């Protein structure tokens, strides 16, 4: 058994990081006091679930995660929610001034004052794992904390823990969901940053959720609660393997071996299928091919772009509940012949699945209703550079104004930086293109 | 259509299905040195501003 | 960052500021004893923003009052919540700053300014983690202009890094006390570009057009003017009192606004002076501008739209997505998405819904060069200088303000072309 | 009020819907780099389709279809058939082409001497004209020469059809019933391969080669009524029986061979786009497919009343406004 240390940063991160232990205790059977009666060994184990989480004499079940924020209101929700038993205080760290959107000011300014105090916390959780396996970062691309800190603690991390290995959960900007008019250039400088830190980044575009939200859970207009209890089923199904018992992905260096061919390609796109709501009364299960050919359409990925116009490096099929390896080869064959897939002729054309016969659990009184079949694809497509692309452009219009640098220069930061960052991320979108080639 | 590495427990499985064959991190003195030099940046502006407002 | 100070100058200063007092103090449901007798618990969620709370349940205004004369903080005490002010943050002369820049500023103001900094400091000391400062003045008079300017500068020494915010009323001839108001208000524009982070400019003129030309008052008073000030002071500072979409502070604020360190006067707005496009077109319509400025002859840096009330959100949007196609044009292409849409839940009194603009628009050089022009004519003759120069200042300082002020024309019409 | 974006001076097609939009009142023409757009008249080549469909509450529309390229391009076209089981080597409509890198490079050899060996007819064309395979390879797709092509008569010339089609955001394919003939003046000579006048329909070296060019027809352009009323008067069939049908096949064939690739019934922006079919059609009257055109222009007569349509069809029947059909619905 090798632990999981999560690790939530800013206010994206903190509410998505409630969300994910909040299912977490619900697929594990956790009460909020941290008591889990179907658990025999009290004191400890080797379990799968103790991946994520510890234990204590008095049989309470103490989430392996950090909490880290530069202002205290969001983390003290959590002081005071429902699962407030579950985290001990020294987990939860809190500032008293924000980096205001401004990644430098999360960086250098109120980074450098914060950063030895995080480590030395999240030693504390490492000192408790017999064999570390690594981390599991959440933050958000346009936060001033969420992009300025966490580019820091992942340089950090690779210090002090150089063998260990770092996944990524991120939060891509989406002018619908409550954006800071700067978050193009935060999204840029963490990236530039972190690229060589992180081993494999789930990118999740608010933008996705936002529609997915409106179209298939009919709430006009979603919620950070609606969204995230959405994120956290996505980010359920990816670290279920890693809580369960299974054969794939049983590491977080499976997920880099079966998804990164490319070191710097390291961001596998999502899909989710099906999403129903719950306040639907007459609903109609969907099958194995159903889900599985969902998987394909744009409007359930977690980035908006076409993988028709990419290429695959890799795929990974993520199945929950009543789901048998029999239909799912009877799926795969029909879709091969009518979606357009195509691989780079140097990979293997083919589809890794794992299926967990646990159907997915669904937040009592929520958005979300409790199917029989769940799958989640991860798939490294070229095609998310799309993402990139839109990004960049936004970086460029804004910076050959310079506008809003001055706030950065401000904190310490130099022009050049902003340069330094923004041609790493032409030298990803080139990256990209090289892997997926009047009348 | 080939069915390769099947694995099965008793909460689930797990296999791959082959359709067609292919055809220097920064140390932490250098990370000290990036931290302070902005700070040191700040405190001259700052010292730039307070001079300013001597005057 | 949580705490707020409050500042206001002179009488304009502190007759706008003790309304914006008496307004917000309803919203929070703080009566003039300083008492919460409030039905929701959004009043008390962030009221530490604004408010200190004393023993007993009692909150006090963090507002420091300050004057160059007793005259206008004697009414102040004796108005409606003038009960609820800190009774030690009456900070005053006796001489008076006889609409003089130069008298507030560096002979009768400089003596008082200790004492003021003092005030300041003990408020600040005490506070868990301060945001910044915000400042009600006019530029046209002599304490408001001066002292406060004076002040600004003073506090920026002792908080370099700490935001400074301005409601800063501009002087027109329509609603003039003295002729000497070009010269002081260009004096103090000149402090605000280089010692503020956010101005909201007021000015006199539009808010006297549309007390004439809208609301139908044949003979506009300060107190009609003042309405319409209270309203949208409580308007724009809605996003820091309550919990809401942007849940911002006073940095977070100028970040998104301000491109260009200098660039930082706003124009604010406010509806009513009802349906949802009604409410939306009647915002971007330059008859609900505080600044007398016409928004179609200058381009939008960014703009932020807040709602009040209860309403559907998606009809918003469709009228704001209508608006903003009808003046694409206004609008620049090199800063995307620079238009907010927010919503707050708590409704202003008397309305049951409302919304306020925010805009840092290029046309507002309109203000300054109408400043400038008046500020000219007098100057070219060197017309009642004599009334600075026996304060200790020459010619030199006024032609350097002139200039300053030139220039900041000049970089509006930069970004104008671009 | 809806607004739009010009991002192609080029096209003459989209410079008049331009027109027609800005003349209804209810369509505003944008900055090119505008991004708050309903509907986007892009560039002919390296169209950002990754920042479409991303902006709040706007509808987007843009005139072209992502992935039409492999429909529109020689060597592209030429693998679509050969490999598409929907087409497959049993395409009887498209002539034998090999795609040749200066590949098919062994079977074109292969295939050559299995006709000069057979004594048939072995004159081949490559562009992206000769009867000598080394003449070709030492001169790109190779593609077989139609040596006995339908002749004009007065004038013994030989021609091509232009189709145009409209395929809109629902994939629905509409036929103009306003084709075009482009005909070649000069009488064809089977043994003159190196003088490509009388061999060459095309407009923009018939314009000025020549050397009889608007001798029959204005500008050398005929229209259906007249070839229909020849095919009735000399070979006592119709236009839409002996050819029109085939036409109407063929495109179909191609555009539903691609349909599940380009679509964008699902997608977070949405396509149409006006696509330019070239024919040829020999002396047992069969129909072959030459090339398909992404950006073609129309013909000047023809203006007026197909950039109207695409106007109805495909611009309004997404934005609406505040009666015959022009085109045939082949879908
Ligand atoms: N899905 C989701 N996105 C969020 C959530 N909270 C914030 N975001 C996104 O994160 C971006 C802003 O980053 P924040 O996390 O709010 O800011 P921060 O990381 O705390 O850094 P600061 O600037 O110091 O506040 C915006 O684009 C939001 O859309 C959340 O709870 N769920
Ligand atoms: N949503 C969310 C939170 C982050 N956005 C910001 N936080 O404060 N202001 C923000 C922000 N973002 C923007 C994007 C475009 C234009 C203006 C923008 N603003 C500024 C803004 O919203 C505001 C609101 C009230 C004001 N009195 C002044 C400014
Ligand atoms: N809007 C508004 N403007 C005022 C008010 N009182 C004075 N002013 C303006 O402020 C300028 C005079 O400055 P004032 O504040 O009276 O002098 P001070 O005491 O030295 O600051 C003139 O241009 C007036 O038009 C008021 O109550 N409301
Ligand atoms: N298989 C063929 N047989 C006879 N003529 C042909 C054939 N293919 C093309 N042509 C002639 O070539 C001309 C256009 O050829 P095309 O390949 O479209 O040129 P380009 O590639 O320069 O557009 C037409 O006038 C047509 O008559
Ligand atoms: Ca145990
Ligand atoms: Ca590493
Ligand atoms: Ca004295
Ligand atoms: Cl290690
Ligand atoms: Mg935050
Ligand atoms: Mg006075
Ligand atoms: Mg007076």
């Amino acid at each position: 058994m090798r632990e999981c240390i999560s690790i939530h940063v800013g206010q994206a991160g903190v509410q998505i990081g409630n969300a994910c232990w909040e299912l977490y205790c619900l697929e594990h059977g956790i009460q909020p006091d941290g008591q889990m009666p179907s658990d025999k060994t009290i004191g400890g184990g080797d379990d799968s679930f103790n991946t994520f989480f510890s234990e204590t004499g008095a049989g309470k079940h103490v989430p392996r995660a950090v909490f880290v924020d530069l202002e205290p209101t969001v983390i003290d929700e959590v002081r005071t929610g429902t699962y407030r038993q579950l985290f001990h205080p020294e987990q939860l760290i809190t500032g008293k001034e924000d980096a205001a959107n401004n990644y430098a000011r999360g960086h250098y300014t109120i980074g450098k004052e914060i950063i030895d105090l995080v480590l030395d916390r999240i030693r504390k959780l490492a000192d408790q794992c017999t064999g570390l396996q690594g981390f599991l970062v959440f933050h958000s691309f346009g936060g001033g904390t969420g992009s300025g800190f966490t580019s820091l603690l992942m340089e950090r991390l690779s210090v002090d823990y150089g063998k260990k290995s770092k996944l990524e959960f991120s939060i891509y900007p989406a002018p619908q969901v409550s954006t800071a008019v700067v978050e193009p250039y935060n999204s840029i400088l963490t990236t530039h940053t972190t690229l060589e830190h992180s081993d494999c980044a789930f990118m999740v575009d608010n933008e996705a959720i936002y529609d997915i939200c409106r179209r298939n859970l009919d709430i006009e207009r979603p919620t950070y609660t609606n969204l995230n209890r959405l994120i956290s089923q996505i980010v359920s199904s990816i670290t279920a393997s890693l809580r369960f018992d299974g054969a794939l992905n049983v590491d977080l260096t499976e997920f880099q071996t079966n998804l990164v061919p490319y070191p710097r390609i390291h961001f596998p796109l999502a899909t989710y299928a099906p999403v129903i709501s719950a306040e639907k009364a007459y609903h109609e299960q969907l099958s194995v091919a159903e889900i599985t050919n969902a998987c394909f359409e744009p409007a359930n990925q977690m980035v908006k772009c076409d993988p028709r116009h990419g290429k695959y490096m890799a795929c990974c099929l993520l199945y929950r509940g009543d789901v048998v390896p029999k239909d799912v080869n009877a799926a795969i064959a029909t879709i091969k012949t009518k979606r357009s897939i195509q691989f780079v002729d140097w990979c293997p054309t083919g589809f890794k699945v794992g299926i967990n016969y646990q159907p997915p659990t669904v937040v009592p009184g929520g958005d979300l209703a409790k199917v029989q079949r769940a799958v989640c694809m991860l798939s490294n497509t070229t095609a998310i550079a799309e993402a990139w692309a839109r990004l960049d452009h936004k970086f460029d219009l804004m910076y050959a104004k310079r506008a809003f640098v001055h706030w950065y220069v401000g904190e310490g930061m130099e022009e050049g930086e902003f340069s330094e960052a923004r041609e790493d991320m032409a030298a990803l979108e080139k990256d990209y293109e090289e892997v997926g080639v009047e009348e | 259509m080939e069915v390769i590495e099947l694995n099965k427990c008793t909460s689930g499985q797990s296999f791959e299905v082959i359709l067609k064959p292919p055809s220097r991190d920064p140390s932490l003195e250098e990370i000290q040195k990036k931290l302070e030099a902005a700070e040191e940046r700040r405190k001259y502006q700052e010292a730039e501003l307070l001079k300013h407002l001597a005057e | 960052m949580r705490e707020i100070v409050h500042i206001q100058a002179g009488q304009c200063g502190n007759q706008i500021g003790a309304k914006f007092w008496e307004v917000i103090s309803d919203e929070h449901g703080i009566d003039p004893t300083g008492s919460y007798h409030g039905d929701s618990d959004l009043q008390l969620e962030r009221i530490n923003v604004y408010y200190n709370e004393a023993t007993g349940n009692k909150y006090v205004p963090r507002a420091i009052l300050v004057d160059l004369e007793p005259g206008t903080m004697d009414s102040v005490r004796s108005g409606p919540f003038g009960q609820i002010f800190r009774p030690d943050n009456f900070v005053f002369g006796q001489s008076g700053a006889g609409n003089n820049w130069a008298k507030g500023h560096y002979t009768e103001g400089a003596e008082l300014v200790d004492s003021v900094l003092d005030v300041v400091r003990k408020e600040s000391e005490s506070c868990d983690c301060l945001q910044g400062f915000q400042l009600t003045h006019s530029l046209g008079g002599g304490t408001g202009s001066g002292m406060g300017t004076l002040l600004i500068s003073k506090i920026r020494e002792e908080y370099p890094d700490r935001i400074m915010n301005t409601f800063s009323v501009m002087p027109s001839p329509k609603v003039s006390d003295t002729v000497v108001e070009p010269y002081n208000a260009t004096l103090s524009v000149h402090q605000l570009v280089e010692n503020t982070d956010e101005t909201y400019c007021i000015d006199n003129e539009a808010l006297y057009d549309i007390c004439f030309r809208t609301l139908k008052l044949t003979t506009p008073t300060y107190g009609d003017l003042n309405h319409l000030v209270s309203a949208t002071m409580s308007g724009v500072t809605t996003c820091l009192r309550f919990p809401g979409q942007l849940n911002a502070d006073l940095r977070k604020l100028a970040v998104n606004m301000v491109p260009f360190p200098r660039l930082h006067f706003f124009m604010p707005g406010f509806a009513p002076l009802l349906t949802v496009p009604e409410l939306t077109q009647q915002m971007f319509d330059s008859k609900n501008m505080m600044a007398a400025c016409d928004p179609r002859h200058g381009r939008y840096l960014t703009v932020a739209a807040i709602f009040r009330g209860r309403m559907s959100m998606k009809e918003v949007d469709e009228q704001m997505l209508n608006v903003q196609n009808k003046n694409s044009s206004y609008f620049v292409e090199w800063i995307p998405n620079n238009v907010k849409t927010a919503v707050c839940d708590i409704p202003p009194r008397g309305l049951k819904m409302s919304a306020t603009f925010i805009g840092n628009s290029t046309a507002i050089q309109e203000l300054f060069k109408r400043i400038s022009e008046q500020f000219t004519a007098m100057f070219r003759r060197k017309a009642f200088l004599h009334w600075y120069t026996g304060e200790g200042m020459d010619e030199m300082e006024f032609t350097e303000a002139e200039s300053n002020m030139n220039d900041l024309v000049s970089e509006y019409q930069q970004y104008q072309d671009a | 009020m809806y607004t739009f974006v010009v991002r192609d001076e080029n096209s003459s097609v989209y410079a008049e819907v331009s027109r027609l939009l800005l003349a209804t009142g209810q369509w505003k023409r944008l900055r090119k780099d505008n991004p708050r757009f309903n509907l986007m008249l892009g560039e002919r080549n390296r169209l950002p389709f990754g920042r479409l469909g991303h902006e709040p509450g706007l509808v987007q529309l843009v005139n072209y279809y992502r992935g039409a390229d492999k429909l529109c391009r020689k060597a592209s076209l030429v693998k679509l058939i050969k490999t598409s089981p929907e087409l497959s080597e049993s395409c009887t409509w498209f002539p034998e082409s090999y795609v040749i890198y200066p590949d098919e490079r062994e079977v074109f050899l292969a295939a050559y001497n299995r006709r000069r060996e057979g004594r048939e007819g072995n004159v081949w064309i490559a562009k992206s004209i000769s009867s000598e395979a080394s003449e070709l390879l030492d001169f790109h797709v190779i593609q077989k020469y139609l040596e006995k092509p339908l002749l004009l008569e007065p004038g013994h010339r030989k021609f091509d059809i232009r189709s145009w089609v409209l395929v809109d955001h629902l994939y629905n394919i509409y036929l103009y019933r306003e084709g075009v003939l482009r005909t070649s003046s000069e009488p064809y000579n089977s043994a003159n391969f190196q003088d490509k006048t009388c061999h060459l329909t095309n407009h923009c070296i018939q314009k000025e080669y020549s050397k009889n060019y608007g001798r029959y027809e204005e500008g050398n352009e005929m229209f259906f009524e007249e070839f229909n009323q020849y095919l009735m008067d000399a070979l006592n069939t119709t236009l839409e029986n002996s050819i029109l049908l085939q036409i109407k096949h063929i495109i179909r064939s191609c555009l539903m061979c691609i349909e599940p690739a380009i679509s964008t019934k699902h997608l977070h922006y949405q396509s149409f786009q006006l696509f330019g079919f070239d024919f040829m059609v020999d002396e047992e009257l069969k129909v072959w497919l030459i090339e398909v055109n992404g950006a073609p222009a129309c013909a000047q007569k023809l203006y007026a009343e197909l950039c109207q349509g695409i106007v109805d069809v495909a611009i309004s029947s997404v934005f609406p406004l505040a009666p015959t059909s022009i085109f045939i619905k082949l879908h």
